[PDB]
């Protein structure tokens, strides 16, 4: 009941973002929602001495009731670190669920001196009357601080269940808890239902860096082994001992592309020698908490998508495929936006922390549509690359 | 005396490691001080300002054009940040029966200042021959032309206005500035009722209150059923200057959002890079876009209000040379308003990708005045959006939309088959160039026998590689499959244009649209692959 002191970084003002415009129905749903908070102090209006703004928007989460989603990006890089090592046996468990616990933040009033902080603006249609300016009271879901703030209350909750049940793992990132454990999925599911019937007092499966593969033919064409030596060569980055000499020399001369080329000795050794080269791990790949991930998507069509997180070139931390068919089969955008979801999730798994995406989708195009597909209460960073990459089909 | 309505007051700090401002005053004629004594004589008396000690230190000079201009110059360079931007579009504006303009008057001066602010806003008058201390004053209300002026008197406003609008939901209510503009479809009696009763409930916050259609606002004409915009000038000179051509570009633009077919694209490229206020002539080209649009801005051009009973509808079409041109309605031949958008600066594109980013540019626009995406009629056909989306190797996404049979139509010119020709041809190119004397080779060598190596002069590695695949494509039948190297040439086709602004890669594109199967094949270079003949 007694509020933190709160700062930020030095030589950094308060953020001053742009809110983008939204469309009638959002615009109704967060005036109702606004209205309520307001009813129940967890927000209030402020006045033009308030130069702070931070976007915010409207999503419906996995269901038909509208939520209120604030992008507090710029926030939590202006705000100050705040002084827990990543449960690294949370991606070793058999299953983990993911829990909202953002009802609980708005308990914890937030201190007075960085209010002003939190303001957000309503956005009006047409621009016919000024927007509607509020400021946050309490913790504020989506803020980095709020969930450091809250870790000592969250201890006192969870410290229960805990011994309880010392084979389940506990993580939180933002307003998002994970919960762990290599039990039946069925035995798993009850102790979670056991672990939100205790937080009411007060899907996933982890994955690996997939191998790469080389066709397994009889007889090979000019087209196929030409497929071939381009994704050694490209795998030879990756790899030390990859050598496409041998296969190279099987194409000597100028034949027709669907003409079929009988494999040498030479040929079936080295590219055997190659299978066994890929089927090792590669070397000398670390993680550094001191450097950004990176992840890269692919879109290889047909619902089908593939993606790399890495942190220097060519020294993948994971791969995978994303190609789930649920109800977005005519927008590609929402199919990326999932993906890109998806993707983060996992990476809050493993890491502990959101990568940074390069999109395979014009700036413009992403920049319109994507809040309209977006359930998650966190937001990673994304660039967008505009030069089609030609390693599209040597992960597929 | 019946006690107007306490206004509570804004705090206002200055910028941090700043302070007061303390600027000696100009010296003023002897007609200018008189003026500035009787008109600060009678603000002192109606209450805006008030006589100070020599105490305060913080002073702001002011001069006389009779009008008092206090210059504040100083003290908005350490006056902080506040907040507020773009002006209601007439287009999304909803037809009412009767619309009243409000204009408050002594509308600054109507609201208080911070009492804990008014001492950083104190001028002196120079007294006649500087032969006494100049009289002293300080603002107790917002001064003219201050920083935190517009944005306290905003609020203020709508925080009166905010009781009357949610007793009166009969009633709609736009603010802007010193104006309310007051909407209704009631009865005429009834209208002017409620605007009495609105201009009684202003005055008792101590708010003044006195125009009619057709309504100059904001550079538009706003007519009780129509608008438009205020008549355009634009200049006839035979000799122009850059600061003049931006100026015409800007009424041009300012014409296109109801003016249809407006186009800026020749006048625009005159100023690319001057950066200069003097310095151009016309190209040809150019000389019919003036022409064209002072054909276009002959005739009378009207738009409607918005109705939300109706669906918003924007329609599309092509105009040529990366232009592209929209008109936004929701019954046919009245439209809302009208637009245009230009293609990005790039070396090579398409007519799909243009289409969708004007789709994104009207989608933000419509979001932005009506709170909505409107349906779109496109100049192409369903199969062609189809086979792009679903080939495009970025995702990319059109909303609710339909095929208008206008032509011109975005089509796709050529289409790169996804597995080698049987029976086809296999070119197998390659080209090199020497970086000192710029001296280089394309050619080609087939499984058939055919070969082909051209001399080049004046040409890049690029550029060769570029040429072997126009040689290639030259010389084959109806079918042909192609063997490069080049990730350079693999990736200019793979980005499918249909114009580039290099005459190489635009033959090569009227090469690859007269061929029925064409497959484009990659092989890394200098590993020995045989038909790879570098
Ligand atoms: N000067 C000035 C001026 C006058 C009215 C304005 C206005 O007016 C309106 C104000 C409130 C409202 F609900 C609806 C309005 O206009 C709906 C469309 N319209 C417009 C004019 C008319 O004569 N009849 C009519 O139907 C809305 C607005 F943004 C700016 C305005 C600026």
């Amino acid at each position: 009941i007694e509020t933190v002191p709160v700062k930020l970084k030095p030589g950094m003002d308060g953020p001053k973002v742009k809110q983008w415009p939204l469309t009638e129905e959002k615009i109704k749903a967060l005036v109702e929602i606004c209205t309520e908070m307001e009813k129940e102090g967890k927000i209030s209006k402020i006045g033009p001495e308030n130069p702070y703004n931070t976007p915010v928007f409207a999503i419906k989460k996995k269901s038909t009731k509208w939520r209120k989603l604030v992008d507090f990006r710029e926030l939590n890089k202006r705000t100050q670190d705040f002084w827990i090592p990543h449960p690294a046996g949370l991606k070793k468990k058999k299953s983990v669920t993911v829990l909202d616990v953002g009802d609980a933040y708005f308990s914890v009033p937030l201190d007075e001196d960085f209010r002003k902080y939190t303001a957000f603006t309503i956005p009006s249609i047409n621009n016919e009357t000024p927007g509607i300016r509020y400021q946050y009271n309490v913790l504020p879901q989506g803020w980095k601080g709020s969930p450091a703030i809250f870790q000592s209350s969250m201890t006192k909750i969870l410290e229960p269940f805990k011994k309880q049940n010392p084979d389940i793992v506990i993580y939180q990132y933002m307003d998002d808890l994970y919960v762990g454990s290599d039990l039946e999925i069925g035995q798993h599911r009850t102790k979670i239902e056991e672990l939100r019937q205790h937080l009411l007092r007060w899907e996933l499966h982890p994955w690996t860096v997939q191998p790469i593969v080389l066709p397994e033919k009889d007889s090979w064409t000019v087209n196929d082994i030409q497929k071939l030596v381009g994704k050694l060569n490209w795998a030879s980055q990756i790899y030390p001992g990859i050598k496409v000499r041998q296969l190279s020399k099987l194409l000597r001369g100028t034949k027709a592309l669907t003409e079929v080329i009988p494999l040498t000795e030479e040929a079936e050794l080295e590219l055997a020698e190659n299978r066994e080269i890929l089927k090792e791990p590669v070397h000398g790949v670390y993680y550094d908490p001191s450097k950004d991930l990176i992840a890269e998507i692919q879109k290889q069509g047909q619902g089908q998508w593939t993606y790399q997180i890495y942190q220097e070139p060519f020294k993948n931390l994971k791969t995978g495929k994303y190609a789930r068919m649920r109800g977005a089969h005519t927008n590609d955008v929402k199919q990326l936006t999932e993906a890109v979801q998806k993707i983060t999730t996992e990476s809050i798994v493993i890491w502990g922390k959101t990568p940074k995406f390069k999109l395979p989708i014009q700036k413009e195009t992403w920049e319109t549509w994507w809040t309209e597909y977006w359930q998650a209460t966190w937001i990673p960073e994304w660039e967008f690359v505009n030069t089609p990459p030609l390693v599209k089909l040597w992960y597929q | 005396m019946v006690p107007i309505s306490p206004i509570e007051t804004v705090p206002v700090k200055l910028k941090p490691g700043m302070d007061g401002p303390k600027v000696k005053q100009w010296p003023l004629t002897e007609e200018k001080i008189k003026a500035l004594v009787e008109i600060c004589t009678e603000m002192e008396k109606e209450g805006k300002i008030s006589k100070i000690g020599p105490e305060n230190p913080y002073n702001t000079p002011v001069f006389a054009i009779w009008r008092k201009l206090v210059d504040f110059r100083e003290l908005n360079k350490r006056t902080q940040d506040f907040w507020e931007l773009g002006i209601p579009h007439p287009a999304g504006l909803k037809k009412k029966k009767s619309v009243t303009v409000l204009d408050v008057g002594d509308a600054y001066f109507s609201v208080p200042l911070d009492e804990d602010f008014r001492k950083y806003t104190a001028f002196t008058i120079p007294s006649i021959n500087n032969e006494t201390p100049g009289i002293r004053y300080q603002y107790n209300v917002l001064p003219q032309g201050w920083k935190g002026s517009p944005a306290i008197f905003q609020s203020s406003m709508t925080k009166i206005l905010e009781p009357f609008a949610a007793q009166n939901p009969d009633i709609v209510i736009c603010q802007y500035m010193d104006d309310l503009y007051v909407g209704s479809d009631l009865e005429i009696g009834q209208h002017r009722t409620k605007i009495e009763e609105l201009r009684q409930h202003l005055l008792r916050w101590g708010l003044t209150t006195p125009k009619e259609p057709p309504f100059l606002w904001m550079g538009y004409e706003l007519h009780p059923d129509k608008w438009t915009v205020q008549p355009i000038v634009l200049p006839e000179k035979d000799s122009w200057t850059v600061n003049d051509i931006q100026k015409l570009v800007g009424k041009l633009n300012w014409a296109s959002q109801i003016y249809p077919g407006i186009k800026v694209r020749q006048l625009s490229k005159l100023l690319r890079g001057t950066k200069a206020l003097t310095e151009i002539p016309l190209t040809e080209e150019a000389e019919l876009e003036l022409a064209e649009n002072r054909e276009i801005l002959k005739e009378p051009v009207h738009g409607v209000y918005y109705d939300p009973s109706k669906d918003l509808i924007a329609e599309i079409q092509k105009q040529g040379q990366g232009q592209w041109t929209y008109q936004i309605y929701q019954e046919p031949f009245k439209n809302l308003k009208t637009g245009k958008y230009a293609r990005m600066r790039g070396a090579h594109t398409n007519d799909v990708k243009q289409l969708t980013e004007a789709v994104q540019k009207i989608t933000t626009e419509s979001i932005v005045i009506w709170g909505k995406t409107p349906k779109f009629k496109l100049p192409i056909q369903k199969e062609t959006w189809e086979t792009w989306w679903t080939e495009y190797w970025q995702a990319t996404w059109i909303p609710e939309w339909e095929f208008v049979n206008t032509p011109p139509l975005v089509k796709l010119w050529y289409q790169l088959e996804k597995e080698p020709i049987v029976g086809a041809e296999t070119f197998y190119v390659d080209g090199a160039a020497n970086r000192e004397t710029k001296l280089g080779k394309a050619g080609y060598v087939t499984n058939k026998g055919r070969q082909k190596v051209v001399p080049l002069t004046n040409t890049t590695n690029q550029k060769t590689e570029l040429q072997a695949i126009y040689l290639a494509l030259q010389d084959s039948g109806l079918e042909v499959n192609i063997v490069t190297d080049s990730q350079y040439a693999l990736g200019i086709i793979q980005a499918q244009p249909d114009k580039s602004e290099s005459e190489l890669v635009n033959q090569i594109i009227e090469q690859l649209i007269k061929k029925e199967k064409v497959y484009l094949a990659w092989v890394p270079a200098h590993k020995g692959i045989g038909g790879n003949e570098q």
